[PDB]
């Protein structure tokens, strides 16, 4: 309810690709994490401090914003935690599939048959890891 | 308790009803071993008078445990007496039943019933996963 | 019971040619879906979806497989009892 | 008294087969309308056409240059999204 609020904010000020990932009950902290594409340094910081007054009257608890360094600026709503990237680095990173491919980090998970599956991993890079034992 | 030293007050009769959640196998046919502060050498004392179980602990007319504690030279014979004299009542009910809540009858099959279903799943893991591939693979052995 | 075929014949023979992919005056009443639309292989399902976009309902699978070249496979549409 | 352990990991060779296929055939169609169905039903806030580009890309940059078994794992994982009733993408 809340999280479906803040797609009704920010896609009125021109945030593009906005796509929202319940990453609950995976292995995140977070429990919904969003992602926008605006372009400018400004539109990143515009739609920062526009996602705040909302954490101000509804849910008041908006503690804090931050001054500058708005290349990849980032505003949490606690656990609802929104990223605000430029319309590059994203092209670098995930924006999805590393959620979106993430398994849903239920119990059980004791060393199944060698992890290094990675679909989310082998995505991007290749990461060498050994599996241990007691050998 | 164990701890306790001289007289039982009535409140860690509390603490020994508390503690029986944690201890399901326990029944009036235990071994005496198993009671609070009923040691190594005390069991032997009790022993030698035909004692074994918890139940026969708390039949005890006041003055075996007394010759005990005061002829047989086993101390502490009376902070194990009131440990027996306080828990067979609520175990004497756990010969005749177990658990009421718990059993939750209904209930206890189908956790069974389906972790035969589950636990068979991941060994089918290791068929249902590869002759899908296998036949994802003969599907294109032809094709071609 | 099912739709009349001139009538659709009005719309999806347009709703391919604005597509995403080709520009409409790139396009002919049967333009190939590989080679004179330039659709690919997964493309397949990508007009399906203007095509469950003039008949709602869903179809099971084989037939979003079978159709050809779209404007060859409008064809289909008459064969299409589930026109809604 | 340890190697046990050896005594396990030899019995665990275990060759079913299961290399992941690396599907070279329609198969990537299937999901491609399965999912773009599956989404349709669900993309409330996320957008409906930056998912679709999104799977398009990673049916290239999955099938240009990868390994066979980490695109019978990718396809694997396209089956496996919308039995998660999605990759969460809500």
């Amino acid at each position: 309810e809340d999280v479906k609020e803040i797609a009704n904010i920010l896609s009125s000020l021109k945030v593009r690709d906005l796509c929202c990932v319940d990453v609950s009950e995976k292995t995140s902290n977070f429990d919904y994490m969003m992602f926008g594409t605006c372009e400018g340094a400004r539109h990143i910081h515009l739609a920062a401090w526009a996602v705040q007054d909302a954490d101000k009257v509804h849910r008041i608890s908006k503690i804090k914003r931050q001054q500058t360094d708005e290349l990849w600026e980032v505003v949490p709503v606690g656990r609802i935690v929104v990223n605000l990237m430029v319309e590059s680095f994203r092209e670098e990173m995930t924006l999805e599939r590393k959620w979106a491919v993430t398994r849903s980090m239920d119990p059980l998970a004791a060393a199944n048959a060698p992890i290094s599956e990675g679909r989310q991993v082998k995505a991007h890079g290749l990461w060498t890891l050994t599996l241990n034992l007691q050998d | 308790g164990i701890a306790t030293s001289g007289r039982v007050t009535n409140e860690d009769r509390r603490w020994w009803l508390v503690h029986l959640e944690c201890a399901p196998d326990v029944t009036p046919g235990t071994f005496v071993s198993w009671l609070d502060c009923c040691g190594t050498h005390t069991t032997k004392k009790l022993i030698e008078r035909n004692i074994w179980t918890i139940e026969q602990v708390a039949e005890l007319d006041s003055d075996r445990v007394d010759e005990l504690k005061y002829k047989e030279g086993c101390l502490k014979m009376d902070v194990v007496w009131e440990h027996a004299r306080t828990i067979i009542t609520p175990l004497k009910q756990r010969e005749v039943s177990g658990g009421v809540e718990s059993q939750l009858q209904s209930r206890i099959l189908e956790l069974r019933k389906k972790r035969e279903l589950e636990r068979q799943r991941e060994l089918l893991a290791r068929e249902r996963a590869t002759v899908s591939d296998k036949r994802e693979e003969t599907l294109r052995r032809l094709r071609e | 019971y099912l739709l009349d075929k001139s009538d659709v014949l009005t719309r999806v023979l347009e709703v391919v040619k604005n597509f995403e992919k080709v520009d409409a005056s790139k396009v002919t009443p049967e333009s190939h879906f590989v080679k004179d639309l330039g659709l690919n292989s997964l493309d397949v399902v990508e007009v399906v979806f203007a095509i469950e976009q003039e008949f709602i309902l869903d179809i099971p699978d084989h037939d979003a497989e079978k159709i050809q070249s779209i404007p060859d496979a409008v064809e289909y549409i008459a064969q299409n009892p589930m026109a809604k | 008294n340890r190697r046990r352990m050896e005594l396990e990991q030899q019995r665990i060779e275990s060759s079913q087969h299961l290399p992941p296929i690396e599907p070279t055939a329609e198969q990537a169609c299937h999901l491609y309308r399965r999912l773009l169905k599956e989404g349709y039903k669900t993309l409330v806030v996320t957008d409906k056409d930056f998912y679709r580009r999104k799977v398009r890309y990673e049916l290239e940059v999955t099938s240009r240059q990868t390994s066979s078994r980490v695109r019978g794992i990718m396809f694997e994982k396209g089956h496996w999204m919308l039995e998660n009733k999605l990759g969460g993408i809500i």
